[PDB]
RNA sequence: GAAAUUGUUGAAAGGGAAGGGCAUUUGAUCAGACA
RNA sequence: AGAACUGGCGAUGCGGGAUGAACCGAACGUAGAGUUAAGGUGCCGGAAUACACGCUCAUCAGACACCACAAAAGGUGUUAG
RNA sequence: GCCCUGAAAAUGGAUGGCGCUCAAGCGUGUUACCUAUACUCUACCGUCAGGGUUGAUAUGAUGCCCUGACGAGUAGGCAGGCGUGGAGGUCAGUGACGAAGCCUAGACCGUAAGGUCGGGUCGAACGGCCUCUAGUGCAGAUCUUGGUGGUAGUAGCAAAUA
RNA sequence: UUUGCUCCACACAAUAUAGAUGGAUACGAAUAAGGCGUCCUUGUGGCGUCGCUGAACCAUAGCAGGCUAGCAACGGUGCACUUGGCGGAAAGGCCUUGGGUGCUUGCUGGCGAAUUGCAAUGUCAUUUUGCGUGGGGAUAAAUCAUUUGUAUACGACUUAGA
């Protein structure tokens, strides 16, 4: 459809967001994902901070290298959730991660560039409300990720920025409408009516 | 003007395969906003260029074309059955695909 | 089962020389096509009188058609069960529209709340509540006060394509 | 089976690798929290033992 | 110029070559059927190399034709090369290869005046 | 004057072996048939 | 460890049960098209993030025969009787 | 009924993995969809079977033509074939204008054993068909003899004063 | 060591390509609530309106888009220049000024197109490199050996030398 497209993590469900970007990916689409630390797992935070302890104590026994590492960062929580959904070892693998990138935040390009989302990964559209569920930057935090705070102070200052730039943009359309008002009742106006326009 | 295409995007998925054995004989095709078997049921018949470049010059270009007819509908959503001339490649699992809009029928 | 209808199934007992013309007895018989409900029929004979299959005919099967079949009934209904322990006899009040509708939900409540599976169940009488309070569950109750209306809240709508350019709103 | 008699381990495994460092200058991994109350100086310094 | 014939179909066009041969020096290709009792080969496990057998014998239409249409014919010396006079749409002669130089040009100059097909028509041509 | 095994030259591939099966891309190479 | 009847494995690949001698499906000449079995259809992975009614929230939830275990006994958690 | 307590073991770890909570969980219903060497239809190979056809004046009567069914396989039986050394017959066979042998991700025939050819190398003999004959076919036997590797420029070459 | 390097320009050539083929089209936050317009007492404020999908919006006609003329508008837009300003999370991009210049399918005209033969992607993208030319710019170092001992099995480390 889109030669990339963005995905804004906040209030998507971890494995429902890995699930379709893994299979989208294996079909050619370019995918980036933002806001990762606002991303969703059901279950209360308590449940899933056990859960990532257990992932944490698996290492090689001779060698806690070699075994199995564990990453901290909410992006990089998200990628082994993906990961787990591509078959990543074979090349087609390695091909259809390579069209993937997870991102704390909304760095550039992307920030001025659309987010869509995953209706089917929606947490609003999805939890049957009252079910408790987890936040990937509280959780992330509470396993060791260093960078919450300043992923927390850089939107905050981005999130001023683009509020302008939609009030400015908010007050061009209003322009526009108007513009367009004189030109409805217009002969040309009401024959775009008659084809739907 | 700035559009010219005459065919309809689409994407080589998998061959037709089971969990474990593949069947290059036969491709499955993603075809751009069809979403069930019966809009599929439109392309039936059409025909699939795959197009690719190579170093080689040839007849002249060194642009290549696969050839083939989509065949049937595939499962719930939309998705398509085709085979080619020659089977394809298998690195083009994600490639896209031309399908055209002869042999018409409106 | 399946999607049920419902049968008068007529059957009796062998002629002989001594006893033709033997008694006859019907059964009503909730089943999801007349080969199951015939089947249903002689299970449930051998269960009161000594006939078999064997012994014994099919008279008529005919299919019961609702009578009034859009106007909102309370049923009450009763039930025998078999739980993993032992068995048991139950009552429940189901509101729809058919007979028929009605035994498909039961089916799967029994299933779902008792985790009884069709075979375990014996329907015992299944009849329309004439008077209201006589209703008796409460579960059921509930739908019968006067000018009712309840909001449906938080809407979801189901998505068509994989993405979406809004942010959506389970408005109402 | 089981040590047989129990004795802590030999030597902290808070210092591996236990190889030669990347330099002759030790690094800073740490500097000193910053009260900005205070007027500017260095937190560090260099000499020869 | 060639008898008509159906296309001919050839059904499996790889060698089958001996299991493990590709393993051992000391194996040949050649064909040769495992006997072993736990053999994966022999026991036709999925995966493996596939053995002859006698489904894929070709039709008895086409077999011994080859690509032209003629079956061929060896050929030492003229009066053999003779032999397909009445022929030259069904056999090709192939020169024998311990014949001459000097034999093979009596031999094509032969087979062209009777318009039999030669397949080597340049072994030792002298050029 | 084979083979194991070696030197050199040329071509190619190689993220914890290699080799194999079905299939096709790409390179190289080649038969037949046209008339 | 030892008998009865049948069906198997041994002597046998193929599809399924991730895996596996014996389970489920189905028994093999070379191939094309079709349809299925057992088993599946979020992603790995071909195939509905299908439809429907309930149930269930676990600070060690649960998740499909053979099979890869759990019991008595308890709960003012919740559900229907 | 589901859930919770009852519920303790040793490298880190397994509903197959990811992950899933109005499920991607449990019970039950309804459809649709995916796909086995199986089922239906077709071609081709082979096996078994049943018919037909000695009429000359051309080429296989163990042949030719029609038709139908069938095809798993260890130990094992039988059959039809492929290849070697030597023997009788024959082709008045090949050959110093190059026999035999050897090399060749070159060609062709055979389902296969194998056969055929081109090119290179070479130097004196050799092959097709019908038959006869056997010291007649190797991957194994801690097989026999001979040759050769990785190990590896490695262990080492440090006793007896210099 | 034979005129080497670099940034810009075009030129030839090679070599590629996980897959151009109108546009990745920018608040935030909530979802048992929100967007937008408007008014005012500027608020957890009044009033109005919208959703129920991007099925949108924008673009889109012209030899893959030729050569030309005119009108109405004074708008749109490409391009190289110039004015001021913003953006450091990976800013490497965004906005504003002003003249120049091209196009305009806003409307109305003149001319062209065939024979590529009834389809054959019918070749219009962007990767990296190599070689000359001439428009700017720039004129090092590391290593061996020697040497120290803050080091060392050998490499390595650390000093020193016009
Ligand atoms: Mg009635
Ligand atoms: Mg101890
Ligand atoms: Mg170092
Ligand atoms: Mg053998
Ligand atoms: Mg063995
Ligand atoms: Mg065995
Ligand atoms: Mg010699
Ligand atoms: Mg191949
Ligand atoms: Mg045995
Ligand atoms: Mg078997
Ligand atoms: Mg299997
Ligand atoms: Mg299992
Ligand atoms: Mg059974
Ligand atoms: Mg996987
Ligand atoms: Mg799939
Ligand atoms: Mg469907
Ligand atoms: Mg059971
Ligand atoms: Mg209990
Ligand atoms: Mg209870
Ligand atoms: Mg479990
Ligand atoms: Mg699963
Ligand atoms: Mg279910
Ligand atoms: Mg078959
Ligand atoms: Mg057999
Ligand atoms: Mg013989
Ligand atoms: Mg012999
Ligand atoms: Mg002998
Ligand atoms: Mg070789
Ligand atoms: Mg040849
Ligand atoms: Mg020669
Ligand atoms: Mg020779
Ligand atoms: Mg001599
Ligand atoms: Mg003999
Ligand atoms: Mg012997
Ligand atoms: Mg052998
Ligand atoms: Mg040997
Ligand atoms: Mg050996
Ligand atoms: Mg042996
Ligand atoms: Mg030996
Ligand atoms: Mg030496
Ligand atoms: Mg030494
Ligand atoms: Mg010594
Ligand atoms: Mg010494
Ligand atoms: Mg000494
Ligand atoms: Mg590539
Ligand atoms: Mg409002
Ligand atoms: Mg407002
Ligand atoms: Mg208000
Ligand atoms: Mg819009
Ligand atoms: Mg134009
Ligand atoms: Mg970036
Ligand atoms: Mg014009
Ligand atoms: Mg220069």
């Amino acid at each position: 459809v889109e030669p990339v497209v963005v995905i804004d993590g906040k209030g998507h469900l971890v494995g429902r967001l890995a699930s379709v970007v893994a299979k989208q990916l294996l079909n050619g689409q370019k995918i980036v994902v933002v806001r990762a630390e606002e991303l969703n797992i059901s279950g209360e935070f308590f449940r899933n901070k056990l859960k990532y302890h257990d992932f944490l104590r698996k290492a090689t026994a001779f060698n806690k290298t070699r075994g199995p590492f564990h990453f901290r960062a909410p992006s990089r929580i998200f990628y082994k959730a993906l990961r787990g959904m591509v078959s990543h070892k074979t090349a087609r693998g390695k091909a259809a991660l390579e069209r993937l990138k997870v991102f704390e935040g909304i760095p550039p390009p992307y920030d001025k560039k659309k987010r869509v989302v995953v209706p089917q990964a929606l947490r609003v559209l999805r939890l049957k409300p009252g079910r408790k569920y987890t936040t990937l930057g509280k959780l992330s935090t509470s396993v060791g990720w260093k960078y919450e705070d300043v992923v927390a102070k850089l939107e905050a200052k981005r999130k001023v920025s683009s509020a302008e730039y939609y009030a400015k943009k908010r007050a061009f359309t209003k322009k526009v409408a108007s513009a367009n008002a004189t030109a409805a009742e217009s002969d040309v106006a009401k024959q775009l009516a008659a084809l739907g326009y | 003007a700035e559009s010219h295409r005459l065919y309809v995007k689409g994407k080589h998925l998998s061959y037709q395969r089971s969990k474990r054995v593949n069947n290059p004989n036969v491709s499955l095709i993603k075809i751009e906003g069809v979403a069930t078997p019966q809009d599929a049921q439109f392309y039936l018949g059409k025909r699939i260029a795959y197009v690719y470049r190579a170093s080689k010059e040839v007849r002249g270009s060194k642009i290549r074309v696969m050839w083939g007819k989509v065949t049937r509908t595939h499962g719930n959503s939309g998705v398509v059955r085709a085979t080619f001339r020659n089977n394809l490649p298998a690195k083009t699992f994600g490639a896209s695909v031309r399908i055209f809009l002869y042999p018409s029928n409106i | 089962m399946a999607h049920f209808k419902e049968y008068q199934v007529i059957g009796r007992r062998l002629p002989t020389e001594s006893v033709p013309e033997p008694k006859l007895f019907r059964m009503r018989i909730f089943a999801s096509n007349e080969v199951i409900a015939k089947s249903r029929y002689w299970y449930f004979l051998q269960k009161l009188h000594k006939v078999k299959k064997a012994s014994g005919e099919i008279v008529s099967i005919n299919q019961i058609n609702e009578a009034h079949p859009t106007k909102v009934k309370n049923f009450g209904v009763w039930v025998r069960y078999d739980s993993r322990s032992g068995t048991h006899n139950m009552y429940k009040e189901i509101r729809d529209v058919s007979r028929v509708a009605a035994v498909e939900t039961l089916y799967q409540d029994m299933a779902a709340r008792h985790r009884a599976r069709f075979r375990s169940i014996h329907i015992l009488k299944v009849a329309e509540i004439e008077k209201t309070a006589d209703v008796k569950r409460q579960y059921v109750k509930q739908f019968l006060t006067k000018d009712l209306k309840f909001p449906l809240p938080h809407r979801v709508q189901k998505s068509t394509k994989t993405f979406s350019y809004k942010r959506p709103s389970t408005f109402y | 089976s089981h040590r047989k008699y129990e004795a802590p381990r030999h030597g902290h495994l808070g210092f591996l690798p236990r190889k030669r460092a990347a330099s002759i200058r030790a690094r800073v991994k740490a500097f000193p929290k910053d009260d900005r109350s205070k007027p500017v100086a260095l937190t560090s310094f260099l000499g020869y033992k | 110029a060639s008898l008509p014939h159906p296309k001919i179909v050839k059904k499996h066009t790889k060698k089958f070559k001996r299991h493990h041969s590709d393993r051992y020096h000391r194996v040949a290709e050649n064909w040769r059927k495992q006997k072993g009792i736990d053999s994966v080969v022999r026991r036709r496990f999925r995966g493996n190399i596939s053995q002859p057998k006698i489904g894929y014998g070709s039709n008895k239409k086409t077999k011994f034709l080859s690509p032209s249409g003629h079956k061929t014919f060896l050929v030492a010396n003229v009066k053999d090369l003779e032999t397909l006079t009445m022929h030259t749409k069904t056999y090709a002669a192939e020169i024998a290869h311990n014949i001459s130089a000097k034999n093979r040009v009596v031999i094509l100059a032969r087979a062209k005046a009777l318009g039999i097909k030669v397949t080597n028509p340049k072994g030792r041509l002298a050029l």
